[PDB]
């Protein structure tokens, strides 16, 4: 006696939480500490981390 | 008589002496000539009127 509509359903949900990547900086003071950083000097500094 | 005192970074050093009133001291002096004695021995300087 019903003349179905015929549609059933089905679902899901995505979740994009974080971003890709974080980038810890521990930034780096060049004179350092221990050594000496002087007028028109030339040399090389390392921060390996 | 002139001591350089370096900091320890800096390992070359290129010093300009200049005798600015040597033109008064023609005035006196007949031949005056100043031989700077350098590091270790060397003599690196030779000013004169
Ligand atoms: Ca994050
Ligand atoms: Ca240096």
């Amino acid at each position: 006696s019903v003349t179905s509509d015929r549609t059933y359903y089905g679902y899901g949900d995505v979740s994009v939480k974080n971003e890709p990547v974080n980038v810890v900086v521990s930034p780096f003071s060049f004179p350092g500490a221990n050594a000496s950083l002087s007028s028109g000097g030339q040399g090389v500094f390392k921060k390996p981390d | 008589w002139i001591r350089v005192v370096n900091q320890s970074d800096v390992e070359n050093v290129k010093l300009e002496i200049d005798w600015v009133n040597a033109n008064q001291a023609a005035n006196y002096f007949d031949y005056a000539r100043i031989l700077v004695t350098g590091p270790n021995g060397q003599v690196k300087g030779y000013l004169s009127l």
